[PDB]
Protein backbone atom coordinates (compact mmCIF):
# COMPACT_ATOMS: atom_id res chain seq x y z
CA UNK A 1 0.00 0.00 0.00
CA UNK A 2 2.73 2.17 -0.65
CA UNK A 3 2.00 2.94 -4.35
CA UNK A 4 -1.15 5.47 -3.35
CA UNK A 5 0.74 7.66 -1.14
CA UNK A 6 3.81 7.98 -3.23
CA UNK A 7 1.10 8.85 -5.81
CA UNK A 8 -0.16 11.55 -3.82
CA UNK A 9 2.72 12.94 -2.96
CA UNK A 10 4.19 13.63 -6.04
CA UNK A 11 0.45 15.33 -7.01
CA UNK A 12 0.52 17.15 -4.26
CA UNK A 13 4.62 18.51 -5.04
CA UNK A 14 3.35 19.01 -8.75
CA UNK A 15 0.74 21.29 -7.69
CA UNK A 16 3.22 23.25 -5.32
CA UNK A 17 5.46 23.78 -7.40
CA UNK A 18 3.24 25.11 -9.84
CA UNK A 19 1.67 27.60 -7.46
CA UNK A 20 5.16 28.43 -6.22
CA UNK A 21 6.27 31.77 -7.05
CA UNK A 22 9.43 31.14 -8.70
CA UNK A 23 12.17 33.79 -9.63
CA UNK A 24 12.33 35.81 -12.87
CA UNK A 25 15.42 37.47 -14.82
CA UNK A 26 16.14 40.16 -12.31
CA UNK A 27 15.14 38.19 -9.17
CA UNK A 28 17.37 35.67 -10.50
CA UNK A 29 20.36 38.22 -11.47
CA UNK A 30 20.03 40.30 -8.45
CA UNK A 31 20.42 36.70 -6.27
CA UNK A 32 22.92 35.38 -8.26
CA UNK A 33 24.88 38.91 -7.74
CA UNK A 34 24.50 38.89 -4.00
CA UNK A 35 26.12 34.78 -4.04
CA UNK A 36 29.10 35.84 -6.18
CA UNK A 37 29.86 38.65 -3.76
CA UNK A 38 29.37 36.30 -0.55
CA UNK A 39 31.35 33.82 -2.29
CA UNK A 40 34.38 36.14 -3.60
CA UNK A 41 34.07 37.65 -0.02
CA UNK A 42 34.62 34.71 2.08
CA UNK A 43 36.72 32.67 -0.27
CA UNK A 44 39.02 35.05 -1.06
CA UNK A 45 39.61 36.43 2.16
CA UNK A 46 40.16 32.36 3.16
CA UNK A 47 42.49 31.89 0.28
CA UNK A 48 44.02 35.27 1.25
CA UNK A 49 44.85 34.16 4.52
CA UNK A 50 45.91 30.97 4.15
CA UNK A 51 48.16 32.11 1.28
CA UNK A 52 49.88 34.64 3.65
CA UNK A 53 50.13 31.91 6.70
CA UNK A 54 51.54 28.88 4.42
CA UNK A 55 55.46 31.11 4.70
CA UNK A 56 54.73 32.11 7.94
CA UNK A 57 53.58 28.43 9.21
CA UNK A 58 56.81 27.09 7.09
CA UNK A 59 59.18 30.08 9.35
CA UNK A 60 57.85 29.18 12.67
CA UNK A 61 57.52 25.15 12.40
CA UNK B 1 28.60 39.00 35.96
CA UNK B 2 31.40 40.06 33.78
CA UNK B 3 30.02 42.25 31.17
CA UNK B 4 32.30 42.41 27.93
CA UNK B 5 31.58 44.08 24.89
CA UNK B 6 32.60 43.66 21.22
CA UNK B 7 36.10 45.22 21.42
CA UNK B 8 37.63 43.49 24.15
CA UNK B 9 36.16 40.40 22.70
CA UNK B 10 38.60 41.29 19.70
CA UNK B 11 41.45 42.56 21.48
CA UNK B 12 41.11 39.50 23.64
CA UNK B 13 41.39 37.17 20.44
CA UNK B 14 44.21 39.18 18.98
CA UNK B 15 45.67 38.82 21.80
CA UNK B 16 45.54 35.06 21.78
CA UNK B 17 46.65 34.97 18.37
CA UNK B 18 49.70 37.07 19.11
CA UNK B 19 50.15 35.25 22.37
CA UNK B 20 50.23 31.80 20.54
CA UNK B 21 52.85 33.47 17.81
CA UNK B 22 54.92 34.25 20.38
CA UNK B 23 55.20 31.17 21.76
CA UNK B 24 56.36 29.42 18.54
CA UNK B 25 58.76 32.18 18.10
CA UNK B 26 60.13 31.58 21.80
CA UNK B 27 60.29 27.62 20.90
CA UNK B 28 61.92 28.46 17.46
CA UNK B 29 64.46 30.64 19.17
CA UNK B 30 65.43 28.55 21.74
CA UNK B 31 65.93 25.35 20.19
CA UNK B 32 68.65 27.31 18.71
CA UNK C 1 24.79 25.92 39.21
CA UNK C 2 23.72 29.41 39.63
CA UNK C 3 27.01 30.71 41.31
CA UNK C 4 29.16 28.46 38.62
CA UNK C 5 26.84 30.41 35.40
CA UNK C 6 27.94 33.52 36.27
CA UNK C 7 31.75 33.23 35.88
CA UNK C 8 32.09 33.57 32.02
CA UNK C 9 32.42 36.79 30.10
CA UNK C 10 29.20 37.38 27.78
CA UNK C 11 28.29 39.82 25.30
CA UNK C 12 26.62 42.94 25.92
CA UNK C 13 23.68 43.68 24.24
CA UNK C 14 23.54 46.69 21.90
CA UNK C 15 22.10 50.00 23.12
CA UNK C 16 20.21 50.70 19.63
CA UNK C 17 20.14 48.87 16.38
CA UNK C 18 23.56 47.62 14.50
CA UNK C 19 23.55 49.45 10.66
CA UNK C 20 24.17 46.78 7.98
CA UNK C 21 27.14 48.43 7.73
CA UNK C 22 28.55 47.88 10.88
CA UNK C 23 26.88 44.57 10.95
CA UNK C 24 29.48 43.40 7.92
CA UNK C 25 31.93 45.24 9.58
CA UNK C 26 31.71 42.82 12.80
CA UNK C 27 31.12 39.87 10.79
CA UNK C 28 34.27 40.39 8.52
CA UNK C 29 36.25 40.77 11.75
CA UNK C 30 35.07 37.76 13.05
CA UNK C 31 35.80 35.58 9.93
CA UNK C 32 39.15 37.16 10.02
CA UNK C 33 39.42 36.27 13.40
CA UNK C 34 38.22 32.71 12.25
CA UNK C 35 40.32 32.26 9.31
CA UNK C 36 43.43 33.92 11.11
CA UNK C 37 43.06 31.32 13.79
CA UNK C 38 42.52 28.45 11.74
CA UNK C 39 45.44 28.59 10.45
CA UNK C 40 48.08 29.41 13.20
CA UNK C 41 49.27 25.46 14.14
CA UNK C 42 49.23 24.85 18.14
CA UNK C 43 52.41 24.96 20.19
CA UNK C 44 53.71 21.66 21.07
CA UNK C 45 52.76 19.05 18.42
CA UNK C 46 54.98 16.34 18.44
CA UNK C 47 53.76 15.14 14.56
CA UNK C 48 51.00 15.36 12.05
CA UNK C 49 51.75 12.26 9.94
CA UNK C 50 48.93 10.01 11.40
CA UNK C 51 45.46 10.27 9.46
CA UNK C 52 42.98 12.27 10.74
CA UNK C 53 40.82 10.29 13.08
CA UNK C 54 37.99 13.20 12.53
CA UNK C 55 38.73 13.98 8.79
CA UNK C 56 35.14 13.56 7.93
CA UNK C 57 33.71 15.91 10.55
CA UNK C 58 35.86 18.89 9.20
CA UNK C 59 33.30 19.87 7.15
CA UNK C 60 30.27 20.17 9.33
CA UNK C 61 32.91 21.43 12.26
CA UNK C 62 34.37 23.77 10.13
CA UNK C 63 37.54 22.58 11.83
CA UNK C 64 41.89 22.12 10.70
CA UNK C 65 43.39 19.76 12.04
CA UNK C 66 46.36 20.99 14.36
CA UNK C 67 45.65 24.38 13.83
CA UNK C 68 43.88 26.58 16.97
CA UNK C 69 40.82 26.12 15.34
CA UNK C 70 40.39 22.13 15.65
CA UNK C 71 37.62 21.64 17.51
CA UNK C 72 36.19 24.48 15.28
CA UNK C 73 32.51 25.25 16.18
CA UNK C 74 32.05 21.57 18.19
CA UNK C 75 31.87 23.31 21.34
CA UNK C 76 29.01 24.96 20.08
CA UNK C 77 26.29 22.19 18.76
CA UNK C 78 27.57 20.06 21.78
CA UNK C 79 26.49 22.56 24.16
CA UNK C 80 23.10 23.32 22.07
CA UNK C 81 22.21 19.75 21.52
CA UNK C 82 22.76 19.33 25.08
CA UNK C 83 20.53 21.66 26.37
CA UNK C 84 18.04 21.31 23.77
CA UNK C 85 17.63 17.44 25.38
CA UNK C 86 17.84 18.45 28.83
CA UNK C 87 14.99 21.30 28.39
CA UNK C 88 13.08 18.21 26.57
CA UNK C 89 13.76 16.25 29.24
CA UNK C 90 13.29 19.48 32.15
CA UNK C 91 16.38 32.17 30.23
CA UNK C 92 19.02 34.61 31.13
CA UNK C 93 20.68 31.77 33.52
CA UNK C 94 19.67 29.17 30.98
CA UNK C 95 22.13 30.85 28.73
CA UNK C 96 24.88 31.19 31.14
CA UNK C 97 24.51 27.25 31.19
CA UNK C 98 25.04 26.35 27.50
CA UNK C 99 28.07 28.74 27.38
CA UNK C 100 29.54 26.90 31.09
CA UNK C 101 28.69 23.12 29.48
CA UNK C 102 29.90 24.22 25.93
CA UNK C 103 33.64 25.22 27.27
CA UNK C 104 33.62 21.79 29.85
CA UNK C 105 32.71 19.68 26.45
CA UNK C 106 35.34 21.93 25.32
CA UNK C 107 37.99 21.06 27.97
CA UNK C 108 36.81 17.47 27.72
CA UNK C 109 36.64 17.46 23.72
CA UNK C 110 40.40 18.63 24.25
CA UNK C 111 41.56 15.61 26.53
CA UNK C 112 39.94 13.52 23.92
CA UNK C 113 41.62 14.91 20.74
CA UNK C 114 45.09 14.48 22.64
CA UNK C 115 45.20 11.32 23.57
CA UNK C 116 43.49 9.43 20.15
CA UNK C 117 46.87 9.70 18.79
CA UNK C 118 47.28 12.27 16.76
CA UNK C 119 49.57 15.10 17.67
CA UNK C 120 51.90 12.59 18.65
CA UNK C 121 52.18 10.49 21.66
CA UNK C 122 50.61 12.08 24.84
CA UNK C 123 53.37 10.03 27.33
CA UNK C 124 56.34 11.39 24.97
CA UNK C 125 54.90 14.70 25.89
CA UNK C 126 54.64 14.85 29.54
CA UNK C 127 52.45 17.34 31.07
CA UNK C 128 53.58 20.32 30.14
CA UNK C 129 53.10 20.29 26.06
CA UNK C 130 49.83 18.26 27.09
CA UNK C 131 48.25 21.49 29.57
CA UNK C 132 49.49 24.13 27.33
CA UNK C 133 47.64 22.19 24.24
CA UNK C 134 44.59 21.95 26.60
CA UNK C 135 44.97 25.78 27.21
CA UNK C 136 45.64 26.87 23.44
CA UNK C 137 42.20 24.39 22.84
CA UNK C 138 40.66 25.80 25.55
CA UNK C 139 41.18 29.76 24.50
CA UNK C 140 39.91 29.31 21.42
CA UNK C 141 36.92 27.38 22.11
CA UNK C 142 36.38 30.21 24.37
CA UNK C 143 37.19 32.98 21.49
CA UNK C 144 34.70 30.89 18.95
CA UNK C 145 32.16 31.09 21.51
CA UNK C 146 32.40 34.90 22.22
CA UNK C 147 32.32 35.84 18.63
CA UNK C 148 29.39 32.88 18.15
CA UNK C 149 27.60 35.16 21.05
CA UNK C 150 28.31 38.47 19.52
CA UNK C 151 26.88 37.62 15.90
CA UNK C 152 23.87 36.47 17.57
CA UNK C 153 23.18 39.06 19.94
CA UNK C 154 23.68 41.35 16.79
CA UNK C 155 26.76 42.84 16.09
CA UNK C 156 26.87 40.15 13.42
CA UNK C 157 24.69 39.11 10.38
CA UNK C 158 23.52 35.84 11.43
CA UNK C 159 25.12 32.66 13.79
CA UNK C 160 28.89 31.60 13.98
CA UNK C 161 28.00 28.19 12.72
CA UNK C 162 26.55 29.14 9.54
CA UNK C 163 29.37 31.70 8.67
CA UNK C 164 32.25 29.46 9.80
CA UNK C 165 30.78 26.68 7.90
CA UNK C 166 29.83 28.65 4.68
CA UNK C 167 33.24 30.50 4.51
CA UNK C 168 35.69 27.18 5.36
CA UNK C 169 33.34 25.91 2.10
CA UNK C 170 34.15 28.50 0.07
CA UNK C 171 37.89 29.22 1.41
CA UNK C 172 38.11 25.49 -0.02
CA UNK C 173 36.48 26.42 -3.56
CA UNK C 174 38.63 28.94 -4.43
CA UNK C 175 41.82 27.06 -3.05
CA UNK C 176 41.18 24.35 -5.83
CA UNK C 177 41.16 27.11 -8.57
CA UNK C 178 43.49 29.64 -7.34
CA UNK C 179 46.49 27.41 -5.36
CA UNK C 180 49.76 28.68 -6.06
CA UNK C 181 50.58 25.15 -4.69
CA UNK C 182 52.40 22.91 -7.55
CA UNK C 183 52.52 18.81 -7.92
CA UNK C 184 55.09 17.24 -10.21
CA UNK C 185 55.13 13.54 -11.07
CA UNK C 186 57.69 13.89 -13.45
CA UNK C 187 55.46 15.81 -16.38
CA UNK C 188 56.43 19.01 -14.89
CA UNK C 189 55.02 21.66 -12.51
CA UNK C 190 51.75 21.30 -12.66
CA UNK C 191 49.22 24.03 -10.51
CA UNK C 192 46.88 22.70 -7.74
CA UNK C 193 44.58 25.43 -8.79
CA UNK C 194 42.25 24.68 -11.85
CA UNK C 195 42.51 28.41 -13.30
CA UNK C 196 45.80 28.74 -12.23
CA UNK C 197 47.18 25.16 -13.97
CA UNK C 198 44.86 26.63 -17.09
CA UNK C 199 47.13 29.75 -17.81
CA UNK C 200 50.21 27.98 -16.98
CA UNK C 201 49.48 25.32 -19.26
CA UNK C 202 48.22 27.36 -21.69
CA UNK C 203 51.18 29.70 -21.62
CA UNK C 204 53.93 26.88 -21.68
CA UNK C 205 52.78 23.78 -23.32
CA UNK C 206 53.51 25.85 -26.80
CA UNK C 207 50.02 27.16 -26.85
CA UNK C 208 48.79 23.73 -27.81
CA UNK C 209 45.20 22.64 -28.18
CA UNK C 210 46.02 19.48 -26.08
CA UNK C 211 46.71 22.31 -22.82
CA UNK C 212 43.24 23.16 -22.93
CA UNK C 213 42.06 19.06 -22.84
CA UNK C 214 44.75 18.67 -19.90
CA UNK C 215 43.38 22.45 -17.80
CA UNK C 216 39.41 21.22 -18.40
CA UNK C 217 39.50 17.30 -18.11
CA UNK C 218 42.44 17.27 -16.11
CA UNK C 219 42.04 13.71 -13.44
CA UNK C 220 44.80 14.29 -10.91
CA UNK C 221 44.34 17.69 -9.65
CA UNK C 222 40.96 19.67 -9.91
CA UNK C 223 40.00 20.54 -13.64
CA UNK C 224 37.99 23.35 -15.17
CA UNK C 225 34.81 20.91 -15.71
CA UNK C 226 35.12 20.71 -11.76
CA UNK C 227 34.48 24.63 -11.43
CA UNK C 228 31.76 24.92 -14.49
CA UNK C 229 29.71 22.17 -12.85
CA UNK C 230 30.41 24.72 -9.49
CA UNK C 231 29.15 27.70 -10.99
CA UNK C 232 25.86 25.00 -12.54
CA UNK C 233 24.97 24.13 -9.42
CA UNK C 234 25.59 27.13 -7.51
CA UNK C 235 22.51 28.86 -10.52
CA UNK C 236 20.56 26.11 -9.49
CA UNK C 237 20.40 25.82 -5.90
CA UNK C 238 20.05 29.78 -6.19
CA UNK C 239 17.01 29.25 -8.70
CA UNK C 240 15.18 26.49 -6.82
CA UNK C 241 15.88 29.03 -3.50
CA UNK C 242 14.16 31.81 -5.17
CA UNK C 243 11.24 29.47 -5.03
CA UNK C 244 8.29 30.77 -2.65
CA UNK C 245 5.13 29.90 -1.93
CA UNK C 246 3.01 33.35 -1.27
CA UNK C 247 -0.12 33.07 1.00
CA UNK C 248 -1.66 36.64 0.66
CA UNK C 249 -2.71 37.44 4.15
CA UNK C 250 -4.11 40.08 6.11
CA UNK C 251 -4.38 41.16 9.37
CA UNK C 252 -7.76 41.86 11.23
CA UNK C 253 -6.72 43.08 14.84
CA UNK C 254 -4.52 45.93 13.07
CA UNK C 255 -6.41 46.66 9.72
CA UNK C 256 -4.58 47.91 6.63
CA UNK C 257 -1.64 45.41 7.06
CA UNK C 258 -2.22 43.66 3.69
CA UNK C 259 0.85 41.54 3.15
CA UNK C 260 2.76 38.39 1.80
CA UNK C 261 3.90 34.91 3.66
CA UNK C 262 6.31 33.26 1.77
CA UNK C 263 6.56 29.65 2.28
CA UNK C 264 9.78 28.71 0.75
CA UNK C 265 10.31 25.56 -1.29
CA UNK C 266 13.46 24.72 0.60
CA UNK C 267 11.41 25.40 4.08
CA UNK C 268 14.35 23.86 6.18
CA UNK C 269 17.35 25.74 4.64
CA UNK C 270 19.57 23.82 4.75
CA UNK C 271 19.09 21.42 7.84
CA UNK C 272 18.55 18.18 5.71
CA UNK C 273 22.10 18.79 4.54
CA UNK C 274 22.87 19.70 8.34
CA UNK C 275 21.57 17.21 9.69
CA UNK C 276 22.50 14.43 7.22
CA UNK C 277 25.67 15.18 6.58
CA UNK C 278 25.88 15.10 10.59
CA UNK C 279 24.84 11.18 10.68
CA UNK C 280 26.73 10.44 8.05
CA UNK C 281 29.83 12.11 9.71
CA UNK C 282 29.62 10.61 12.79
CA UNK C 283 28.88 7.46 11.42
CA UNK C 284 31.84 7.49 9.40
CA UNK C 285 34.09 8.38 12.32
CA UNK C 286 32.60 5.79 14.63
CA UNK C 287 33.27 3.17 11.69
CA UNK C 288 36.98 4.36 11.36
CA UNK C 289 37.38 4.28 15.53
CA UNK C 290 35.91 0.61 15.33
CA UNK C 291 37.48 -0.94 12.03
CA UNK C 292 41.04 0.37 13.20
CA UNK C 293 41.06 -1.06 16.96
CA UNK C 294 38.29 -3.88 16.93
CA UNK C 295 38.99 -5.41 13.37
CA UNK C 296 37.41 -8.88 12.43
CA UNK C 297 34.18 -8.51 14.33
CA UNK C 298 30.40 -9.14 12.04
CA UNK C 299 29.15 -6.42 13.41
CA UNK C 300 31.90 -4.03 13.04
CA UNK C 301 32.53 -4.77 9.63
CA UNK C 302 29.04 -3.89 8.44
CA UNK C 303 29.18 -1.31 10.03
CA UNK C 304 31.82 -0.40 7.29
CA UNK C 305 35.13 -1.71 5.41
CA UNK C 306 37.27 1.19 4.90
CA UNK C 307 40.44 0.73 2.44
CA UNK C 308 42.60 8.07 1.59
CA UNK C 309 40.24 5.63 3.60
CA UNK C 310 37.61 5.18 1.57
CA UNK C 311 34.37 2.81 2.35
CA UNK C 312 34.27 0.00 -0.35
CA UNK C 313 31.62 -2.51 1.83
CA UNK C 314 28.95 -1.87 4.34
CA UNK C 315 26.54 0.48 5.75
CA UNK C 316 29.05 3.30 5.42
CA UNK C 317 29.91 2.27 1.72
CA UNK C 318 26.46 2.16 0.73
CA UNK C 319 25.94 6.01 2.67
CA UNK C 320 28.65 7.19 0.43
CA UNK C 321 28.67 9.24 -3.12
CA UNK C 322 29.91 6.97 -6.34
CA UNK C 323 33.70 7.46 -6.27
CA UNK C 324 33.41 7.20 -10.52
CA UNK C 325 30.66 6.14 -13.22
CA UNK C 326 32.59 2.63 -13.34
CA UNK C 327 31.37 1.95 -9.83
CA UNK C 328 28.05 2.84 -10.86
CA UNK C 329 28.03 0.14 -13.69
CA UNK C 330 29.72 -2.28 -11.83
CA UNK C 331 27.35 -1.85 -8.63
CA UNK C 332 23.77 -0.18 -9.93
CA UNK C 333 22.33 -1.04 -6.33
CA UNK C 334 25.52 1.06 -4.79
CA UNK C 335 24.35 4.18 -6.85
CA UNK C 336 20.34 2.77 -6.28
CA UNK C 337 20.75 2.78 -2.60
CA UNK C 338 22.92 6.13 -2.69
CA UNK C 339 20.07 8.11 -4.35
CA UNK C 340 17.34 6.66 -2.17
CA UNK C 341 18.66 7.31 0.78
CA UNK C 342 20.24 11.09 0.01
CA UNK C 343 16.35 11.68 -0.88
CA UNK C 344 14.91 9.61 1.57
CA UNK C 345 16.81 10.83 4.25
CA UNK C 346 16.64 14.33 3.26
CA UNK C 347 13.17 14.59 3.21
CA UNK C 348 12.20 12.76 6.74
CA UNK C 349 14.69 15.42 8.01
CA UNK C 350 13.02 18.04 6.62
CA UNK C 351 9.46 16.86 7.92
CA UNK C 352 10.79 15.69 11.40
CA UNK C 353 12.69 19.30 11.85
CA UNK C 354 9.58 21.13 11.01
CA UNK C 355 7.52 18.81 13.49
CA UNK C 356 10.29 19.68 16.08
CA UNK C 357 11.43 23.26 15.29
CA UNK C 358 8.07 24.73 15.73
CA UNK C 359 7.32 25.75 11.89
CA UNK C 360 4.35 22.86 11.44
CA UNK C 361 1.28 23.86 9.98
CA UNK C 362 -0.33 23.65 13.81
CA UNK C 363 2.47 25.72 14.72
CA UNK C 364 2.23 28.17 12.25
CA UNK C 365 -1.57 28.47 12.49
CA UNK C 366 -1.10 29.56 16.19
CA UNK C 367 1.04 32.20 14.88
CA UNK C 368 -1.30 33.14 12.51
CA UNK C 369 -3.92 33.72 15.54
CA UNK C 370 -1.70 35.16 18.17
CA UNK C 371 -0.95 38.09 15.66
CA UNK C 372 -4.59 37.97 13.72
CA UNK C 373 -3.08 37.08 10.42
CA UNK C 374 -6.11 35.74 7.82
CA UNK C 375 -5.43 34.31 4.44
CA UNK C 376 -6.71 36.67 1.91
CA UNK C 377 -9.46 34.34 0.30
CA UNK C 378 -9.42 31.99 3.37
CA UNK C 379 -11.88 32.47 6.36
CA UNK C 380 -10.46 32.69 9.84
CA UNK C 381 -11.27 29.12 10.82
CA UNK C 382 -9.71 27.61 7.12
CA UNK C 383 -6.12 28.52 8.35
CA UNK C 384 -4.86 25.55 9.55
CA UNK C 385 -6.05 23.59 6.53
CA UNK C 386 -4.61 25.81 3.78
CA UNK C 387 -1.37 25.18 5.91
CA UNK C 388 -1.58 21.69 6.34
CA UNK C 389 -1.86 21.86 2.38
CA UNK C 390 1.14 23.70 1.62
CA UNK C 391 3.82 23.20 4.39
CA UNK C 392 4.46 19.69 4.94
CA UNK C 393 4.45 19.07 1.37
CA UNK C 394 7.11 21.87 1.10
CA UNK C 395 8.92 20.79 3.61
CA UNK C 396 9.37 16.98 1.97
CA UNK C 397 9.61 17.98 -1.61
CA UNK C 398 12.45 21.00 -0.42
CA UNK C 399 14.16 17.69 1.59
CA UNK C 400 13.43 16.13 -1.59
CA UNK C 401 15.17 18.84 -3.59
CA UNK C 402 17.92 19.41 -2.02
CA UNK C 403 18.87 15.93 -1.59
CA UNK C 404 18.51 15.92 -5.41
CA UNK C 405 21.16 18.52 -5.74
CA UNK C 406 23.62 16.93 -3.59
CA UNK C 407 23.02 13.91 -5.82
CA UNK C 408 23.30 15.95 -8.64
CA UNK C 409 26.25 18.03 -7.59
CA UNK C 410 28.44 14.74 -6.72
CA UNK C 411 27.52 13.12 -9.48
CA UNK C 412 28.94 16.50 -11.36
CA UNK C 413 31.62 16.31 -9.51
CA UNK C 414 31.64 19.69 -7.83
CA UNK C 415 34.15 21.48 -6.06
CA UNK C 416 33.01 21.79 -2.72
CA UNK C 417 30.73 18.45 -2.53
CA UNK C 418 27.32 18.19 -2.80
CA UNK C 419 26.72 19.19 1.23
CA UNK C 420 28.96 22.37 1.32
CA UNK C 421 27.76 23.51 -2.37
CA UNK C 422 24.25 23.84 -0.75
CA UNK C 423 25.64 24.46 2.77
CA UNK C 424 27.51 28.00 1.25
CA UNK C 425 24.67 29.07 -1.29
CA UNK C 426 21.83 28.18 1.60
CA UNK C 427 23.85 30.69 3.94
CA UNK C 428 24.80 33.20 1.57
CA UNK C 429 20.82 33.32 0.89
CA UNK C 430 20.45 33.41 4.53
CA UNK C 431 22.87 36.76 4.11
CA UNK C 432 20.80 38.01 1.66
CA UNK C 433 17.76 37.67 3.18
CA UNK C 434 18.87 39.65 6.22
CA UNK C 435 20.04 41.84 3.86
CA UNK C 436 16.79 42.99 1.99
CA UNK C 437 14.99 42.45 5.39
CA UNK C 438 17.11 45.85 6.16
CA UNK C 439 16.70 47.25 2.65
CA UNK C 440 12.92 46.60 2.93
CA UNK C 441 13.41 48.32 6.83
CA UNK C 442 13.94 51.75 5.57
Amino acid sequence: QFVEPSRQFVKDSIRLVKRCTKPDRKEFQKIAMATAIGFAIMGFIGFFVKLIHIPINNIIV
Amino acid sequence: GLKVGPVPVLVMSLLFIASVFMLHIWGKYTRS
Amino acid sequence: IKPFCVILPEIQKPERKIQFKEKVLWTAITLFIFLVCCQIPLFGIMSSDSADPFYWMRVILASNRGTLMELGISPIVTSGLIMQLLAGAKRALFNGAQKLFGMIITIGQSIVYVMTGMYGDPSEMGAGICLLITIQLFVAGLIVLLLDELLQKGYGLGSGISLFIATNICETIVWKAFSPTTVNTGRGMEFEGAIIALFHLLATRTDKVRALREAFYRQNLPNLMNLIATIFVFAVVIYFQGFRYELPIRSTKVRGQIGIYPIKLFYTSNIPIILQSALVSNLYVISQMLSARFSGNLLVSLLGTWSRAYPVGGLCYYLSPPESFGSVLEDPVHAVVYIVFMLGSCAFFSKTWIEVSGSSPRDIAKQFKDQGMVINGKRETSIYRELKKIIPTAAAFGGLCIGALSVLADFLGAIGSGTGILLAVTIIYQYFEIFVKEQSEV
